[PDB]
């Protein structure tokens, strides 16, 4: 899931504390990806990534990464690499034989012939598939794992382990169906209330999953419906989301989706999200004075975090969508009360050139809601008109005319039918 | 007339009927501000066979959204075989007329007034003075909310379709009256004759 993507680069990261934040597969994943449109900071991102290949050692990705490494290294050599690849191959064989170790273990445990032994077999199998960074047959065990779960804790096991799989499995339809299930389906109220007002809400993980869903699914309504639902007391998942990204992600899905009232309720009266609230003071007062309409610097930091949402692997894929609806609803926000859109100071605010301003507006014309027109020499709109009654009149007459049109059409149609009329094939 | 007769059970295709659907295209696209979509209860093989035969015509329908002189020129040269196949000289600039239809119609609900020199710059219009020239023939078209400001170069919209305030309104509606009247009259007459159906 890489979008080409231009640069392109933003120096606004700190990857040490990112790996502090995230981990596992996704760690080096985004390391790579960001490095791609973040050259020369590509450097250390990929360095620490490959050292993470020195961490449980998926060295196929080592291959890929040092591949890129020497590629961009020689490409660097315009400007101005030295690596222990052979010892890497030695430890590679080490890893593969450890694979074989745990495989023999696996088959032993197959031989154990115990349903809960079966379940832990699934567990540790997928575990080491995670470990050395090759994951495939792991799914089978979890693909098999549901056949060994009957009880409520068995439901717990099936659900949390399938989805903990999905952390790097990362597949919506079935796993979103199981989010719906594990929250609702088995033992309604789940027989555990999701941990009875779930102390550590894996509900939170469910939430992250469906949120990325309606990221791609783009039905961001329920997305923000969960985004608001952030429950800190789950308190830990490095693959879950950085609380910076947690809050920004969620609240900005909302800031796309919302209508202002319930969202201010969602925002100004947000309580469950209040830590998540208090995460980014930036985005906090961003949306604050946004709804308060300091459009200038709001949009400013908006398309300043342009580059860093780009720096998000997952904010990149919808930057156009976001900024689109952002300036759309910026319009929607300020424009609604007025009657004749003056631009001069207002353009001084939005920081769009007079032509670019009015062509934003011209865009607006393409869809806009107000029966509005402009003396360009006014440099100022007048907004929507008044009457809807006569509007009804004109639509009424259009109605009647096409009615009579259809009516004659069908008269003549009764003729053509009942006059046997048709067309032969030759 | 076209559409009401073309939903007729059709299995024989004719280049005559090809001229038919072509000219229908001509109207339905030019005559309209955008494309019409029809009650698709026309022929099985014909309406769906000439439909790919309308390859250039669906693409030119897209062209109605395109606003490019050169491409339409090329397609016109293509179909000139039809452009003059029955002394139908002028169909291409009929298309060009639909073009400036789109131009002006866009311009309609945009604003009140612009630098109409600059607007002619805007709308791919070929001549500012010329611009008011075809504007004013739209005035002969009797539709436009425009106006003649030599001095300030001002053309405004004036948004008076109707003020619901007429014995004229009465006339529109009495038209509607008698029209719908005789409409329902033959409704009842044909119903009447349906009463004449035999043992059933």
């Amino acid at each position: 899931k890489v979008y080409i993507e231009k640069d392109v680069e933003n120096p606004s990261l700190d990857l040490e504390q990112y790996a502090a934040s995230y981990s596992g597969l996704m760690r080096i994943e985004r390391l790579q990806f960001i490095a791609d449109h973040c050259p020369t900071l590509r450097v250390e991102a990929l360095k620490m990534a490959l050292s993470f290949v020195q961490r449980t050692f998926n060295v196929d990705m080592y291959e890929e990464i040092h591949r890129k490494l020497s590629e961009a290294t020689r490409e660097l050599q315009n400007a101005p690499p030295a690596l222990d690849t052979a010892w890497v191959e030695a430890t590679r064989k080490k890893a593969l034989l450890k694979l074989e170790k745990l495989d023999t273990d696996l088959k032993n445990y197959k031989g154990n012939s115990i349903k809960e032994s079966i379940r832990r077999g699934h567990d540790d199998l997928g575990d080491h598939y995670l470990d050395c960074g090759d994951l495939s047959n792991a799914l089978k065990c979890y693909s098999r794992a549901r056949d060994y779960c009957t009880s409520a804790k068995h439901v717990i096991n099936m659900c949390l382990n399938v989805i903990k799989v999905s952390v790097y499995l990362q597949n919506w339809s079935h796993v979103l169906s199981y989010v719906s299930k594990a929250e609702s389906t088995p033992e309604i109220a789940e027989q555990r209330g999701e941990r009875d007002s779930q102390t550590q809400a894996i509900l939170t993980k469910l939430k992250c999953a469906a949120g990325l869903a309606e990221l791609a699914a783009r039905k961001y309504k329920q997305a923000a419906k969960c985004l608001l639902l952030a429950s800190f007391d789950h308190c830990d998942f490095p693959e879950l989301l950085s609380p910076s990204n947690v809050a920004i992600y969620g609240g900005l899905c909302a800031l796309a989706t919302f209508d202002r009232q319930e969202l201010q309720r969602n925002v100004i009266s947000s309580s469950s999200f209040k830590l998540f609230l208090e995460l980014e003071p930036q985005v906090r007062d961003i949306i604050f004075k946004f709804y308060e309409s300091k459009y200038a610097s709001c949009l400013k930091m908006l398309d300043e975090m342009k580059d860093n949402l780009l720096l998000d692997m997952y904010l990149a894929p919808h930057v156009r969508t976001l900024y689109t609806q952002i300036r759309n609803r910026a319009l929607i926000q300020y424009f609604s009360p007025y009657v004749s859109a003056d631009m001069h100071r207002m353009a001084a605010a939005f920081n769009t050139t007079v032509a670019a301003l009015e062509d934003e507006l011209t865009q607006l014309i393409l869809e806009g809601l107000i029966s509005a027109r402009v003396d360009s020499h006014s440099k100022i709109l007048y907004a929507r008109d008044v009457d809807q009654r006569s509007t009804t009149f004109e639509k009424s007459l259009l109605m009647g005319k096409e009615f009579q049109r259809r009516a004659k059409a069908m008269m003549l149609r009764a003729a053509v039918l009942r006059n046997q009329i048709h067309v032969k094939s030759p | 007339f076209y559409e009401q007769a073309i939903t007729t059970p059709a299995m024989a295709v004719s280049h005559i009927m090809l001229e038919s659907y072509k000219k229908y295209i001509l109207v339905s696209l030019i005559l309209l501000g955008k494309v019409q979509q029809l009650p698709k209860y026309t022929s099985q093989i014909v309406g769906r066979f000439i439909k790919p035969l309308s390859n250039a015509y669906h693409e030119l329908a897209q062209v109605y959204s395109t606003n490019n002189p050169s491409e339409l020129r090329n397609l016109v040269n293509k179909h000139s075989e039809t452009f003059t196949r029955d002394n139908n000289m002028g169909l291409v600039k009929q298309c060009l007329s639909s073009l400036y239809k789109k131009n002006i119609q866009r311009l309609t609900k945009t604003f009140l007034t612009l630098s109409l020199q600059d607007m002619a710059s805007r709308v791919q219009l070929s001549g500012p003075q010329e611009a008011e020239k075809y504007v004013l023939h739209m005035i002969e078209d009797g539709e436009i909310f425009a106006s003649i400001n030599q001095k300030d170069g001002m053309v405004s919209f004036h948004d008076n379709p109707e003020k619901y305030n007429n014995p004229a309104m009465l006339h529109n509606i009495d038209q509607e009256m008698l029209k719908c009247i005789e409409l329902d009259e033959r409704l009842k007459a044909m119903d009447q004759e349906i009463t004449v159906n035999p043992q059933f």
